[PDB]
């Protein structure tokens, strides 16, 4: 099997400089080249850069010509991108992809603003049931439930941006009503741009 | 069609030693010339071009000038262990910006096993 | 510079073709379900299938020219599909050919509306949210009102997108305060979908 795991990803100050790493494992990244693509929410796709099996050639996207570092490092299968005088333009979800574009890693949302790193309350969905969780900065949010275990009859909504300037997002479940008193509900929230997880329980009122 | 068959999947080579890479064109249509690279994607590099520079590693296993020439076979000398890597013989067709990729042997991963 | 169609529409068990042209390279075609999940090759180098993704996708390079073929497209292939090409030293992407599946019936939705919680209010905060699920196809109107007053003030609305099961669903939110929250006999979710429409309701009252 064949893994891509980006990392980096957050809020950065405009005009300022930032790196992604990209782990690879279940190929053999030496014998390998690798790219970078990106794509700002709700627009497409954008090549960035590639570069070669060696390191030594480099290729680079006008998007950001001379303003950015495409690098490997075989010896611990990773890959990297340090990007220069963010702009606006640049806040995308950038994905590291194989060879031919013929995997692709789960992509890491880098956000360029000069608003600070809030982490999210979250607030529970009593009846359909849901967790709201709210006020956190900047995307995005990952709710599972009772870990990995409920899955069926689970969807996690789009963030909205409010008028502060903060996102808010909700997930929620179908439920049988004759299930509650039994089968307890956990909503854990993941944030990575804050380090923060947040586990809420969520009981019928 | 035109077929490009590299019928070696791997080569074992010994570090320092000469590396053959072989390729073979099944016919001579559509006229253009063959090319070897290392990897596959926009990061592959240019390791041999018929109608381009001199490549100081790499003799031609064939006289190319020859007329019915079917053999691309290459020889990379001096194999370092950092010429490992997945080698891939391209035919290219004739164009007008020119010269597009026509038709890619499957590759030939190379291995230096450093060995006396 | 790769030009590709805005979108294409097809019956469910049809035989659809994307094309694709633009550049002299090699084509690949990317799944994507929804904005945001990361895409999924379905083809790459033109015509090489990967052994995860099922038999019904094959692609083709002829002149400059890629074509997506999809032969007894399904209800789950319903997606948007990005060519890319690349060469030696450059790649670059399409637009995106969104793809939707003709049929699937025309289900109303299905609305909840969930009051504050003790947790909010005892953090001195307030919002109700107004959940939309299961209705197709996704196109809706939401307004909300306090007592019977309309109010445009602190409400954010999500764009219709896809549940698991094939329909639509969307989010809203009210943002106000106790005091606001405290005050007002009763406030609702108005949702029309072709006409019809569906309203609820929440009271500061347990």
């Amino acid at each position: 099997d064949v893994q891509l795991v980006e990392s980096g990803g957050g809020v950065v100050r405009p005009g300022e400089s930032l790196t992604l790493s990209c782990t690879a494992s279940g190929f053999t990244f030496t014998s390998s080249t690798m790219n970078w693509v990106r794509q700002a929410p709700g627009e497409g796709l954008d090549w960035v850069s590639s570069i070669s099996t060696s390191g030594v050639i480099t290729y680079y996207a006008d998007s950001v010509k001379g303003r950015a570092t495409i690098s490997r490092d075989n010896s611990k299968n990773t890959l990297y991108l340090r990007l220069f005088s963010l702009r606006a333009d640049d806040t995308a979800i950038y994905y590291c992809a194989t060879d031919t574009f013929d995997h692709w890693g789960p992509g890491t949302l880098v956000t360029v603003s000069s608003a600070s790193t809030k982490g999210p309350s979250v607030f529970p969905l009593a009846p359909a049931l849901g967790c709201l969780v709210k006020d956190y900065f900047p995307e995005p949010v990952t709710v599972s439930w009772n870990s990995g275990a409920l899955t069926s009859g689970v969807h996690t909504f789009p963030a909205v941006l409010q008028s502060s300037g903060l996102y808010s997002l909700s997930s929620v479940v179908t439920v049988p009503s004759s299930s509650l008193g039994t089968q307890t509900y956990i909503c854990n929230v993941n944030h990575k741009p804050s380090n923060t997880k947040v586990d809420k329980k969520v009981e019928p009122k | 069609e035109l077929q490009v068959i590299q019928p070696d999947k791997s080569v074992l080579v010994a570090a320092g030693e000469t590396a053959t890479l072989r390729c073979t064109a099944t016919s001579l249509i559509p006229v253009g010339p063959i090319q070897w690279f290392r990897g596959a994607g926009p990061g592959r590099e240019l390791i041999y071009n018929q109608k381009e520079g001199h490549f100081p590693r790499v003799t031609t296993v064939s006289d190319l000038t020859k007329r019915n020439n079917m053999d691309f076979s290459i020889r990379i000398g001096a194999i370092t262990p950092a010429d490992a890597g997945t080698y891939y013989c391209v035919k290219f067709r004739k164009g007008s910006p020119d010269d597009v990729e026509f038709k890619s042997g499957a590759g030939t991963e190379l291995s230096v096993r450093a060995k006396p | 510079a790769l030009t590709q169609p805005a979108s294409v529409s097809a019956n469910p068990g049809e035989t659809v073709k994307i094309t694709c042209f633009g550049s002299s390279g090699n084509y690949g075609w990317f799944q994507q379900k929804s904005p945001g999940s990361a895409p999924v090759t379905v083809i790459h180098y033109n015509n090489k299938r990967p052994s995860d993704i099922p038999s019904r996708f094959s692609g083709s390079k002829s002149g400059s020219t890629g074509t997506l073929t999809i032969t007894g497209v399904r209800a789950e292939d319903e997606a948007v599909y990005f060519c890319g090409a690349w060469e030696t030293g450059s790649a670059t992407f399409g637009a995106g050919t969104t793809l939707t599946v003709l049929g699937q019936p025309k289900a109303a939705p299905s609305v909840t509306l969930f009051p504050p919680s003790s947790e909010e209010l005892q953090a001195n905060k307030a919002t109700l949210v107004c959940l939309i699920s299961d209705f197709y196809p996704g196109a809706v109107t939401v307004a909300w009102k306090a007592d019977s007053s309309p109010v445009k003030a602190g409400v954010e609305t999500t764009t219709p997108s896809k549940q698991s099961n094939n329909k639509y669903a969307a989010s809203s939110y009210l943002s106000l305060t106790p005091e606001q929250w405290k005050s007002h006999r009763s406030y609702s979710c108005q949702v029309t979908h072709e006409g019809s429409t569906v309203e609820k309701t929440v009271a500061p009252t347990e």
